[PDB]
């Protein structure tokens, strides 16, 4: 009856409207029932008379309240819901819904999409709140909320809500509060121009004991790896159902024609003995490699002719070509040489290479400031695949779509991710809040850490 | 500068409540200065209409209206528009519309 012509509606702050904290009461600090103030700016309980919202509404003549699970803005001290479909903007940032068709319109981005504040932005490309040491999770999050099949994935509600998980199970709000993160940070009419990873980084550090905490930054490595896997475990429920969205969108298989050494201290006979008493054979130990740790080498500590620059380049062919099939590698086993070799049986759709620029010395861990001369427009990994499937792959040329690097001494160092948008071709490099422009030609230029490549 | 994106639905009335602290009366008075502002005759004419609306002090409103006349009008028009019948009916009179074509242009732009 008295919706329609609501005059306490034209008080609503839009400026002040976060709603991505968690969704609790201001006083009664209950999950239940909760409304949020729409001029107060905070949350309380309740939806009536002698509860919380309706006390603070009277005392702070905040009129005007929307329920954050009703998604219904009523005028809480007359408890009369109110109607005006000009209001739509803050339920859309307080629940972003992507359509059926909007879900698959993100490669025709066009137009900037300008928040409600002073700033126009892309959808994408915004930044996450480093909250205390945040950089590399915030890193990571905004780096495969790149990959459109898991922000496609994440953008639709349905393909994860009916997830038959255990009642009893913490490890479910990753599933749930990452879906909320990518929804956000693809939201085209957002009310700010950046969202808060605080909800999701609370939940990752506790869903991790202790573990990649937003206090002490982690590894950048570590800390993808660790996502990757509880999410290829949470997307799955009440079975052991391996086809999980992660698991097919950035999880390949690799077949290691592995081996042994004999030993070092034998004579010809002994070692011959085990080279055919099959304790030195060639095995093959197919494994799914989720991430490919493309090892850079170690610089040579030395100046050269060449090189003004003292900074070791390295080429990114040379660097990938040693999980092809002839390039053998040792491993230092205990009372062991174990020299194998890998090949990769089969590309995902988005491989995803992490190299390792930090290793741990004799008295110290060093950081390897070899750069990666990788080309970012297109490469193909058929010259490094498996003999046997080589022609089964019809797709090989990819191109890497984000890049993160970890800038800085290895104690105190930042995380800065370069990705490559798109929709428009600008590779962006995206501080923890800053969004900056990249030149392509500089992207190659930064030590990267993690990359993730698209197939095409 | 009364950008086009600048007013909203609600800025007419949030504006005119700056004089007016009764939120029912504060907003008949921005329905009847947003009546006298659409359907107008005369700059004087409707300067002292409202000047009847909201009294002969308050010269920051006539101010406004001067800056802004069909600016106002249109943009209350099309950001109040409760429906698409209405926000496409609004857009299409402020397509012909040569500055309310260039404030649309710039809104979206």
């Amino acid at each position: 009856r008295r919706s329609r012509h609501c005059p306490y509606l034209d008080t609503i702050n839009r400026s002040v409207l976060d709603f991505d904290f968690e969704k609790l009461c201001s006083i009664s600090l209950s999950h239940i029932n909760a409304y949020a103030c729409l001029v107060c700016g905070k949350y309380f309980q309740g939806r009536g008379l002698k509860s919380h919202a309706y006390i603070h509404s009277v005392q702070f003549s905040h009129h005007v309240f929307l329920n954050l699970h009703t998604l219904k803005f009523y005028c809480l001290p007359d408890n009369y819901e109110i109607i005006d479909s000009s209001l739509e903007d803050i339920t859309y940032v307080l629940k972003p819904t992507f359509t059926k068709q909007q879900i698959a319109n993100l490669d025709k981005q066009a137009k900037l999409s300008r928040a409600y504040d002073g700033t126009t932005y892309l959808p994408g490309i915004v930044g996450l709140n480093n909250i205390k040491a945040n950089d590399y999770a915030n890193a990571v999050l905004q780096a495969l909320s790149n990959v459109p099949p898991l922000r496609n994935y994440f953008l639709e509600e349905d393909n994860y809500k009916n997830i038959k998980r255990p009642p009893g199970d913490i490890m479910f709000l990753l599933v749930q509060r990452f879906g909320e993160l990518m929804r956000k940070l693809w939201n085209p009419r957002n009310f700010k121009a950046h969202v808060s990873p605080h909800e999701m980084l609370q939940a990752v550090v506790l869903c991790s004991k202790k573990t990649f905490q937003i206090t002490k930054q982690g590894d950048g490595v570590d800390f993808l790896s660790w996502f990757l896997n509880a999410l290829h475990s949470a997307l799955g429920g009440t079975k052991k159902k391996k086809k999980t969205i992660v698991t097919d969108v950035f999880q390949g298989s690799m077949r290691i024609f592995t081996k042994k050494l004999p030993h070092p201290d034998l004579p010809a006979e002994e070692k011959e003995q085990l080279l055919h008493n099959d304790e030195y054979q060639e095995t093959m130990v197919e494994s799914t490699f989720m991430y490919l740790t493309l090892d850079l080498p170690t610089a040579p500590l030395y100046k050269d002719e060449k090189e003004q620059l003292i900074i070791p380049q390295v080429p990114l062919f040379n660097i990938l070509a040693k999980f092809n099939g002839i390039t053998e590698k040792e491993y230092k086993t205990y009372k062991e040489n174990f020299l194998k070799r890998f090949q990769l049986t089969k590309l995902p759709p988005y491989l995803i290479f992490c190299i390792k620029r930090f290793t741990k010395n004799n008295f110290f861990v060093e950081k390897n400031p070899t750069i990666v001369n990788f080309p970012i427009t297109n490469v193909d990994l058929r010259e490094y695949l498996s003999e046997e499937v080589q022609a089964v792959h019809k797709n090989t040329t990819y191109d890497l779509i984000a890049n993160i690097v970890h800038d800085g001494k290895p104690s105190e160092g930042s995380y800065r991710i370069h990705v490559l948008h798109h929709g428009t071709g600008k590779w962006y490099e995206l501080q923890d809040l800053q969004v900056t422009d990249i030149l392509p030609q500089m992207i190659t230029l930064s030590e990267a850490y993690i990359q993730i490549w698209k197939r095409r | 500068d009364l950008h086009p994106r600048d007013i909203d639905a609600f800025w007419l009335q949030r504006q005119l409540s700056r004089f007016y602290d009764d939120a029912i009366v504060s907003q008949k008075k921005a329905d009847e200065v947003l009546e006298i502002l659409k359907t107008a005759s005369d700059d004087r004419e409707c300067e002292n209409q409202l000047v009847l609306l909201l009294g002969f002090n308050t010269f920051d409103f006539i101010k406004v209206l001067r800056q802004h006349r069909m600016m106002i009008l249109y943009c209350t028009l099309l950001a109040s528009a409760q429906s698409e019948a209405e926000k496409e009916r609004i857009m299409g009179k402020m397509e012909a519309d040569p500055e309310l074509s260039k404030f649309l242009y710039q809104l979206h732009e």
